[PDB]
């Protein structure tokens, strides 16, 4: 038969939930958006299109944080980005009142997965047209993750999502690679710049800002904090030094 | 488009929202507004639109505070509703922690309702636009709000039929006008300047110009009829 | 919309969102079996990590869902760790309410009854899954209990789930019949374990390495998975005969 | 009231008195106290009377629904939780207080719960009015590893101490027995020392000594 | 104000050989003031007969009650409920209310009509069942009946006889307890039969 | 998030049909053949434990199923939903009886209780009928031993014998012919035995039959002593020994 | 959301009927018939089973004529199962009425009551009608012996002689010939069994497919449901055995 | 403490009902008929705390009225007053009870037979032939005990009335202002206009 | 009721009476004070009976789900859910706890949960009717990093004071020593503990 695609807990004959494809064209069709895990934290980094030279620079801020430690970033539909993670911030308070102890990284990939799950569940709700990547340190490392309209998600070694994810991914094996040791934190933030400029030439059509943000066990003391000022453009530099 | 645009609670197979998108429709066929900034005020200029030679001119612009304000385009109804939700967060701020609203975080507020009504059955987008401006700790602020959920901070734009006219003008003047500072006359005459490319076989008259302007040491003003002859 | 879209019942008498959800269960191209020692239960289940960017330890569809319970899945991951959360909540409030360990039987009929209910209210969508629960019972001994989609359930002597079910299915029948009992007599686990990676490799046609495996044990006292490297340990002697 | 449950080497026994009393009048003279909640499992009351049957049967009923389910033997620490719980949510208004006892397929179990929800494990426990005068016996005569039929006389004696030293019991003694590989066993009067003595006359009356004003047959078939 | 005993009134039964009686006074009064003589306590479902003493608002509410549901059993059942079984039914309605209850204390008395057994059971206000093989007493002169009882009854008596006793008992309890008098009534029951009689006796 | 079907799933057709109710009944005509016999001593009930796997354990898995110590249920169609009535029936005879009035259900009104729960499946909103007929048979004092059927669409009906599922009409036909208003118990397993097995084709043991009876009182059953006038119970599920054991003498 | 299938099953066509009312009709006029005649000193319920076998037990069977109280008395035409639902909402109606004012309910206010529930199905909820039609048969100290009949719309209206279910055309004809205002309750009970045989898609009339209930008047009014034996010995009385 | 009080003669019912109304010190009205008409052949009369009872009664009122209208029929004496009880007794156990008392007095039209009812606040309801509310019945039962006989006429039964309504003038307090009286029977509710 | 837990360099010690009164009546005199919610985290239970019986039940409830999803719960964990349980609750709760627990990393902790719900960590803490008699003697007596025999016989000494003059606590002496090589239970009675 057809038909199978228009309401959203469906199943189709292949047994596919094409509700939810549809939302990951959403996603694919977003700004590109990555994470590298390094050795004591996470760095995100996004690509933010100058629609126009009206648009205030620095200021329509996109990575956000969740309690202390926890970064978030997306691709896709900004807004339902924001309500993903204001519902995180929610899970990650009632976490913390019960247990004290802020929310250990993957028990927050969870607490987001299943929620998110929750939302393929029935015909009343669209899924999340977002691809999430978030992270942070916690008792017992640095945890990278990101997660699909699906609900799907695992660990990271790094990660990307949007239009330029096929840039970013070839060109986060290729970290895996050089500097394969290990990644420090800083050495992360620059290539951070590196893979969204190199990501960006398939939007070369608009210009673009960068925007930055780690969480560093010993360079943010694992709280999470924005690369701002001269760390920001020292990874600037990098990334025109690199590209030519 | 066909068969999928029955609800917000389906997405085309190109990941589309057209219940969205035909919200963004209402707002095109509503009337011109623009709003531009400096480093000391923000203003908005919006054109007023009547029904006959016999109707009063649609208001567009409501104060939420002392210090933050909006024009609409589009579905006035939503707008009461959106710039009431504004009214109430400006308030509770107020009353709970002695602290004005800061105009990002009404953006933020603002954004979060929309896209409530963008997952939610049985509840449709909302189908106007609002140009937010206002004065906080962090100085002048212009913010555009889209039915899509989408809140940006800008220093100028326009929404409304025509509207590229004043944006395309206001792309140009950028330079000049984030400068204009301490001289509040001045900036509501580059944005007079700015909404005028968006006219076509109109001008403008004390009937139908409504400004607003906000900035540091001047609380929120809304100036009608006989107050706008000044800037024509 | 059809007796195609929603839980009702196809003038067949037939729930196509069922034999639906059924299809994907494969969805994720990945086998498990499971076999009974004298005092152990194994599970096994392919492990396919094709990404270098994956963290390769964050990758698993094996559950620890109470001290004494493992359960396995045979599908997406989302709708398995939804399964999954579920009953280690089940598990934790039959404790509470009732002062013994939930029975993996028990916990597999709880779960089976939820899944029926999808089957007849038609605002909730089946699970994509099938779920394989093994423990050493307290009165029953080493067991193995499997749900899926429809709602049914039921213990085996073994068992094995995914694309080639059906070879690993008659690869241990076969056996069975040979030894003539309904188990591996071999006192240590590590022997059942490598019982049930051979006989998996005979029927797949395919050798692994210590990354193709994840491996799962219950024992009287509890629960366990294995790493890598103890399951580099059990090929390596799969490798000498 | 007076109940005590026994711990013996194979198992648990448990006794009750058998009178009943509003204020101090007695109004069942043979009230049975012992109450199945599984067959195997029993468990004595004490306290207000209409209470511990609602209580222990609602568990029960419960408890039997929840053997169907899991296809096994019901046990003791099922009722047990089950009970405290419930009283528990009751903040005391239930007035159960329970000893019960019982073999189920972990072994031979003794506890005691108060109408609060609170629960002791012992040996030996006795609760009700009697309570003291029959710890008084179980404190003087228990001893580790008691033989059935040590520990049945043990039980026996103690809510005798009740029955007699304590205006709150008590007449006949019933007894139940619970060993780990039988049957329950549940011996109703299995002790009666207070038969009436046959009274000094009989005081059946001639018949035509009541008046009757008026007399008519009533119909019972519809 | 003790709800017990602002209407007064007894009731009381006992068994004998292939029989059972149950009888009851007919005042009715508020405190001192006797307001009715016509308050009878004993009502009939079927075979099943029930008795209640205690807040007449109650007595009267439990029983149309009663009568709601022994109809729809036999509606259901398609037979009449037998007294163990009303018992049962007594018992669990009354603990229903167990923190607001009726303020009553009935009497169950009948021939179970497949096993030929006479039966008679009393509870507490919030159902705990006493089921004597002897007699049981209800109201504001229970301690009365209790004594009139403990000395007047033995069992087996024959229809005639326990006549003659419930009789006695009831009456001379009366007599001795404000609240109860004005009248009485004696059911006795055979397997097929069933006589009431009106007794004489004071009025005051 | 919440149940939007507020509304029925089971409505009349222009022809007169309630769809739904009929395709339930189809899949109950693809269940496995299950029938019961009632005798002048006793009922029984029997259906076929047809694995679905040689790795399954079939004995794991009740198709005869205890609602009461006095009730015994066998189905055909679609086990899951089975399934959970047999727990619904077990929880109401208690809820609605025995915490009422101290005794168990009598059948009849336990089948009626049952029947009400799958009326209401094809009326209540968002859900679909049950894909099941019950054969439920038992013993209460005053009615004696009764087998009734339960359907679909609520209905029940009371039988001297009768089978559900796939080989029905044969073994209907087969009951017609061989039942009288005189037979024993262990009369009446033989021809259960018989009539199940033409409906039946792989291997025809004790392993793969499930066979219940309602009968005598089994006091080795009940669990304590000391209560003379607790009897009781009736049901039995026979062993896979006793069942091999009266197929030699088939 | 869901609203894509719901059929709308309280709606009206354009000519202003009710969609399921009709369509549950329908379904009614394949049920067995069943018939209701007043005398002038009683009233008769007869109706016809359709499910037959050998092996149907019809001592412990009932499937069209039920008590709803010791004084009134209904033939049921259409689901069973649905009419068990209306019945005991009805059964316990009337002892509400009874507990309030110590009198038995009037028959109008009962079958009022049972018409108004089913009207409700009809106008809100979004449920289907019930597949049910009813024949009240009752006596009240009020308007005496009184005969109603109801239907899936909730509209009911009162008769000397009536029927429901199969054949009604038929039945409703045969009845119009041979009653008369005056007739008894042995002339009815003769012209009740007399119209079915005429009407029954069957081959003849046997005891094992009727009910049969007579309610007439000792001062009071007895309610009889003849057993099997009773029906076979009313069936050759009046000459159809 | 207010007079109610309701004797039921041969042929008719009779209730007399006390005409003050006293709040605190003052007696505010003096002309007060604490009877409401639930039917053509069914009168109630009440006493008891203040507000409870007209609205009860009124309550009541309209209740009967709406079942006369929806079934074009009389509800019989015995009905209503079973009605009444039933209210009552739920309002017993709930949140604020009516603190009402009544009397019921109607002509069974069908019966051909006149009949009384008490029911007090706590729904305990009995069928009398003469009966009274409050602290009236301690002063006129031992004059009903005596004069009262089943047979008497609507004129006999006012007499008696009378004397009961004059021992309550001497022995009591409070003065209750006189009593307004209602006769029911085969012909309704009418009221005796001149009780001197 | 007597309790109390001590930090040590291997560890913690839990330890308390075994004597509930009701009254002045010794309702059980060998009752296991010592409760268990994780493999390495126990309380000290005083107060009401019911009460902290109800409360360990439930957090050893939460931390048996925790487990099922995060591993292993810190020491401190434990501590707050107690701690949330008795605070949201105090209304209604009489409960004064004593959480105990092991880890590698900080060895032995202890937080004390008094009336009303605050939580304070410290290296040992008492509470229970006979704690007010040792509060001198502990606080002479404690040491930081004593040894597992040290520790025990402070636990020892403190406790057959407090069960001496306080006649709500006696009985044995219940210990239980949470280290990293397991979970040991220890007893001790009177003929000994008294001649201390
Ligand atoms: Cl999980
Ligand atoms: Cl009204
Ligand atoms: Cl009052
Ligand atoms: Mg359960
Ligand atoms: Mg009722
Ligand atoms: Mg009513
Ligand atoms: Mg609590």
């Amino acid at each position: 038969g057809t038909g199978y695609d228009l309401s959203n807990s469906v199943f189709s004959p292949d047994g596919r939930n094409f509700q939810v494809e549809y939302a990951v064209k959403a996603v694919e069709n977003g700004t590109t958006s990555i994470g590298i895990k390094c050795n004591d934290g996470v760095v995100f980094a996004v690509e933010k299109l100058i629609t126009s030279k009206l648009l205030v620079p620095q200021k329509n801020v996109k990575i956000q944080v969740v309690d202390r430690h926890i970064g978030c970033v997306y691709s896709g539909l900004i807004p339902d980005g924001r309500h993903l993670v204001n519902r995180g911030r929610e899970e990650a308070a009632s976490f913390k009142k019960l247990y004290k102890t802020p929310i250990p990284i993957p028990a927050f990939a969870d607490r987001l997965g299943q929620y998110v799950q929750a939302h393929t569940l029935y015909n009343s709700v669209r899924p999340f047209g977002v691809s999430t990547i978030f992270g942070g340190v916690d008792k017992n490392g640095a945890h990278l993750y990101m997660l699909e309209p699906s609900g799907s998600y695992w660990g990271y070694k790094g990660a990307a999502t949007g239009k330029g994810r096929q840039s970013a991914k070839a060109e986060l094996e290729k970290l895996v690679d050089h500097h394969p040791e290990g990644l420090s934190a800083r050495e992360a933030v620059k290539q951070a710049a590196k893979i969204i400029y190199l990501a960006h030439e398939d939007n070369k059509e608009k210009d673009f800002e960068l925007e930055i943000s780690w969480c560093s066990l010993s360079e943010t003391n694992g709280l999470h904090k924005f690369v701002k000022g001269d760390l920001l453009q020292e990874a600037i530099d990098f990334a025109q030094k690199e590209i030519n | 488009r066909n068969n999928y645009d029955g609800d917000t609670v389906t997405f085309s197979p190109t990941g589309r929202l057209f219940q969205v998108e035909y919200a963004l429709e209402a707002i095109k066929q509503g009337s011109v507004t623009v709003g531009l900034r400096s480093n000391t005020h923000a203003v908005l200029v919006a054109l007023k639109r009547n029904a006959d030679e016999l109707s009063s001119y649609q208001k567009k612009i409501i104060k939420c505070d002392e210090h933050m304000g909006l024009s609409l385009a589009g579905l006035a109804p939503d707008a009461r509703v959106l710039s009431n939700y504004l009214r109430q967060q400006c308030n509770y701020s107020s009353l709970v922690f002695n602290r004005k609203l800061a105009v990002e975080r009404a953006g933020h507020l603002l954004c979060d309702k929309a896209q409530k009504n963008t997952q939610s059955y049985g509840g449709r987008p909302y189908g106007v636009g609002l140009l937010i401006i206002g004065y906080d700790k962090s100085g002048a602020h212009l913010l555009e709000f889209q039915p899509s959920g989408n809140v940006t901070e800008l220093y100028g734009t326009a929404i409304g039929a025509r509207s590229q006219g004043a944006k395309t003008y206001l792309e140009r003047t950028l330079d000049t006008f984030i400068k204009i500072d301490g001289n509040p006359d001045e900036l509501i005459k580059a944005g007079v300047e700015a909404i005028s490319q968006s006219l076509r076989d109109e001008s403008l008259t004390v009937d139908n110009l409504s400004i607003a302007i906000v900035g540091k040491d001047t609380p929120f003003t809304i100036y009608d009829g006989e107050a706008v002859a000044k800037y024509i | 919309g059809y007796d195609r879209h929603i839980t009702i019942f196809s003038p067949e008498g037939r729930l196509y969102q069922v034999e639906y959800a059924f299809k994907a269960t494969n969805q994720t191209n990945i086998n498990s079996l499971a076999v009974r020692g004298k005092d152990c239960t194994v599970v096994i289940s392919q492990k396919k990590v094709p990404d270098k960017l994956l963290d390769p330890t964050t990758v698993s569809y094996i559950f620890c869902i109470s001290r004494t319970i493992g359960m396995v899945v045979n599908g997406p991951i989302p709708d398995a760790r939804n399964a999954a959360l579920r009953a280690k909540a089940e598990a934790a409030e039959f404790r509470y309410k009732y002062g013994y360990d939930m029975p993996c039987d028990v916990l597999a009929k709880r779960m089976a009854n939820l899944s029926q209910i999808y089957t007849q209210r038609a605002y909730m969508r089946p699970l994509g899954v099938i779920l394989t629960f093994v423990s050493v019972d307290e009165e029953l001994g080493p067991s193995i209990y499997k749900t899926d989609p429809a709602g049914y359930y039921v213990g085996y002597k073994a068992t094995a789930t995914g694309p080639k079910q059906q070879e690993i299915t008659t690869n241990l029948e076969n056996h069975f019949k040979k030894s003539k009992i309904d188990h591996i007599n071999e006192e240590s686990w590590e022997k059942v374990v490598e019982f049930a990676i051979t006989h998996m490799i005979d029927a797949l046609g395919t050798e692994f390495s210590k990354n193709d495996l994840e491996v799962g044990v219950a024992t009287k006292d509890k629960f366990f998975t294995l790493s890598a490297e103890n399951i580099e340990e059990r090929l390596v002697a799969i490798a000498e005969q | 009231t007076t109940i005590v449950g026994v711990k013996f080497n194979n198992g648990v026994v448990i006794a009750a008195d058998t009178r009943s009393t509003q204020g101090p009048i007695v109004a069942d003279k043979n009230c049975a106290k012992l109450h199945r909640i599984s067959p195997k499992i029993w468990c004595a009351g004490a306290g207000t009377a209409a209470d511990t049957e609602a209580v222990t049967q609602l568990i029960g009923s419960n408890i039997e629904l929840h053997s169907l389910y899991t296809s096994r033997e019901p046990r003791v620490v099922s009722a047990l939780q089950m009970l405290k719980q419930h009283l528990f949510k009751y903040q005391g208004h239930i007035g159960a207080y329970l000893i019960v006892a019982g073999v189920d397929p972990t072994g031979s179990h003794l506890f005691s719960i108060h109408a609060h929800g609170s629960t002791d494990v012992g040996y030996y426990l006795s609760l009700g009015s009697g309570s003291l005068a029959a710890m008084a016996v179980l404190e003087s005569h228990w001893k580790q590893d008691l033989t059935k039929e040590e520990a049945i006389k043990l039980a026996s004696d103690a809510i005798q101490a009740g029955i007699w030293n304590d205006l709150g019991s008590g007449s006949n003694v019933d007894v139940c027995v619970m060993e780990i590989g039988k049957d329950a066993e549940y011996l109703r009067n299995y002790l009666t020392p207070n038969v009436r003595e046959e009274k000094q006359k009989s005081y059946k009356f001639p018949r035509g000594t009541t008046a009757v004003l008026k007399e008519s047959i009533v119909n019972i078939c519809d | 104000s003790d709800p017990s005993s602002i209407n007064g009134g007894i009731v009381v039964a006992m068994t004998g050989k292939d029989c059972v009686a149950i009888a009851c006074d007919l005042r009715l009064g508020s405190q001192s003031l006797g307001v009715s003589n016509k308050f009878e306590k004993i009502f009939h479902y079927g075979h099943v007969f029930l008795g209640i003493t205690g807040l007449a608002t109650d007595v009267t509410t439990l029983n149309e009650m009663f009568r709601y549901k022994t109809n729809l059993y036999k509606l259901k059942e398609e037979r009449a409920i037998e007294p163990e079984t009303f018992t049962q039914l007594v018992s669990s309605s009354l603990y229903e209310r167990r923190f607001g209850p009726y303020f009553v204390g009935p009497v169950v008395a009948g021939i179970n009509s497949k096993s030929g057994k006479p039966f008679i059971a009393g509870f507490d206000l919030i159902g705990c069942i006493d089921e004597a093989k002897d007699f049981i007493v209800s109201g504001t002169a229970s301690d009365q009946l209790f004594g009139m009882c403990e000395s007047l009854y033995e069992p087996n008596l024959e229809p005639e006889d326990l006549f003659e006793t419930i009789s006695q008992a009831l009456l001379n309890a009366a007599d001795r307890d404000a609240l109860s008098g004005w009248g009485a009534v004696v059911y006795i029951i055979k397997k097929d039969e069933v006589v009431k009689r009106y007794l004489k006796m004071r009025q005051d | 998030m919440t149940d939007r079907y507020s509304f029925s799933l089971t409505t009349f057709s222009p022809s007169g049909k309630l769809g739904q109710i009929d395709y339930a009944l189809t899949a109950v005509k693809q269940g496995v053949t299950s029938l019961g016999i009632k005798a002048t001593n006793g009922v029984v009930i029997a259906t076929e434990k047809k694995s679905s796997s040689p790795l399954a354990m079939s004995e794991t898995l009740s198709k005869v199923s205890l609602l009461t110590p006095d009730i015994g249920a066998v189905y055909s169609g679609m086990g899951p939903d089975y399934r959970v009535l047999v727990d619904k029936s077990r929880k109401v005879a208690h809820t609605s009886y025995k915490r009422i009035y101290g005794e168990y259900p009598p059948t009849k009104l336990l089948v009626s209780e049952v029947a009400k729960i799958m009326q209401e499946a094809t009326q209540s909103g968002g859900v679909r009928p049950f894909g099941v007929s019950l054969l439920i048979a038992g013993h209460d004092e005053f009615n004696g031993f009764s087998l009734y059927q339960v359907d679909p669409s609520g209905s029940y009906f009371p039988w001297k014998a009768t089978a559900i599922g796939k080989g029905s009409v044969a073994a209907k036909t087969f009951l017609e012919k061989r039942w009288n208003d005189e037979l024993e118990l262990e009369d009446a397993i033989h021809i259960a035995l018989l009539t199940l097995k033409e409906s039946v084709e792989g291997e025809f043991n004790g392993d793969t039959i499930e066979l219940a009876i309602i009968g005598d009182e089994n006091p080795d059953l009940l669990g304590y002593t000391g209560i003379p006038t607790d009897k009781g119970p009736r049901f039995r599920k026979l062993t896979s020994q006793e069942i091999n054991d009266r197929l030699e003498a088939l | 959301g869901s609203r894509r299938y719901d059929s709308r099953t309280t709606i009206f066509s354009p000519e202003g009927r009710l969609y399921q009312v009709e369509y549950a009709l329908e379904s009614i006029s394949h049920a067995g018939t069943a018939i209701g005649i007043m005398a002038s000193d009683g009233i008769v319920l007869a109706a016809e089973r359709k499910v037959t076998s050998t092996l149907l037990e019809q001592d412990t069977s009932t499937e069209k004529l039920y008590k709803l109280n010791d004084k009134i008395a209904v033939a049921v035409a259409g689901l069973t199962a649905d009419a068990e639902i209306l019945i005991n909402t009805a059964r316990i109606h009337a002892q509400n009425y009874l507990k309030t004012y110590n009198e038995d309910i009037p028959v109008e206010i009962l079958v009022r009551r049972l018409s108004d529930i089913k009207q409700g199905y009809t106008q809100h909820g979004g449920l289907r009608p019930f597949g049910v039609s009813f024949i009240y048969a009752g006596y009240d100290d009020r308007y005496g012996y009184q005969l109603y009949t109801s239907n899936p719309s909730g509209n009911y209206t009162g008769w000397k002689a009536i029927s429901v279910g199969a054949n009604t055309s038929a039945a409703q004809t045969l009845l119009q010939m041979d009653y008369k205002d005056d007739m008894k309750v042995d002339d009815a009970i003769e012209l009740a069994l007399k119209t079915l045989s005429k009407t029954t898609d069957s081959s003849a009339l046997t005891y094992d497919r009727l009910e049969f209930a007579t309610i007439r008047k000792d001062g009071e009014v007895y309610q009889k449901i003849f057993k099997p034996q009773e029906i076979k010995d009313i069936l050759v009385k009046t000459g159809i055995t | 403490m207010d007079i109610i009080l309701g004797i039921r003669v041969q042929d008719s019912v009779i209730l007399a009902s006390s005409k003050a109304v006293t709040r605190g010190i003052s007696v505010l009205k003096d002309s007060d008929d604490k009877t409401r008409q639930l039917s053509p052949h069914t009168l109630m009369s009440f006493a008891g705390e203040a507000g409870d009872t007209v609205q009860f009664a009124e309550y009541i009122q309209a209740n009967i009225q709406l079942y006369s209208i929806r079934e074009d029929y009389e509800l019989s004496p015995q009905a209503v007053s079973s009605f009444v009880r039933q209210e009552l007794a739920k309002s017993i156990r709930s949140r604020r009870p009516y603190q009402v008392n009544v009397l019921i007095g109607g002509y069974d039209k069908k019966k051909n037979k006149p009949e009384l009812y008490q029911i007090d606040y706590l729904g305990t309801k009995v069928e009398l032939p003469y009966g009274a509310h409050g602290y009236s019945g301690f002063y006129t039962f031992s004059l009903l005990d005596h004069h009262y006989r089943p047979d008497m006429t609507t004129e006999e039964g006012l007499d008696l009335l009378k004397l009961c309504v004059q021992e309550l003038e001497k022995r009591m307090p409070m003065d209750f202002k006189g009593v307004i009286v209602k006769i029911v029977d085969k012909d309704g509710i009418r009221q005796v206009d001149d009780f001197q | 009721t007597s309790i109390m837990a001590v930090t040590f360099k291997d560890g913690v010690i839990l330890g308390a009476d075994s004597r509930t009164t009701t009254g002045a009546y010794i309702a059980n005199r060998v009752t296991d004070k010592l409760t268990r919610v994780h493999d390495k985290i126990w309380c000290c239970r005083s107060g009401s009976a019911a009460d902290t019986q109800a409360i360990a039940d439930i957090v050893q409830y939460h931390l048996e789900l925790y487990t099922s999803q995060y591993g292993t719960p810190s020491t401190e964990t434990a501590a707050s859910v107690f701690k949330e349980l008795c605070y949201e609750n105090k209304d209604n709760l009489t409960a004064g706890i004593i959480v105990a627990g092991y880890d590698d990393k900080n060895k032995g902790e202890v937080y004390t949960i008094p009336l009303g719900g605050s939580v304070h960590k410290l290296p040992y803490a008492i509470a229970g009717s006979g704690s007010t008699f040792i509060y001198g003697y502990c606080d002479k007596n404690f040491r930081e990093n004593m040894s597992k025999e040290e520790t025990v016989d402070f636990i020892k000494h403190s406790l057959s004071q407090a069960i001496k003059w306080d006649g709500s606590s006696g009985g044995v002496i219940r210990m239980v020593v949470l280290t990293a090589a397991g979970v040991e239970r220890l007893i001790f009675y009177p003929d000994e503990y008294e001649q201390l």
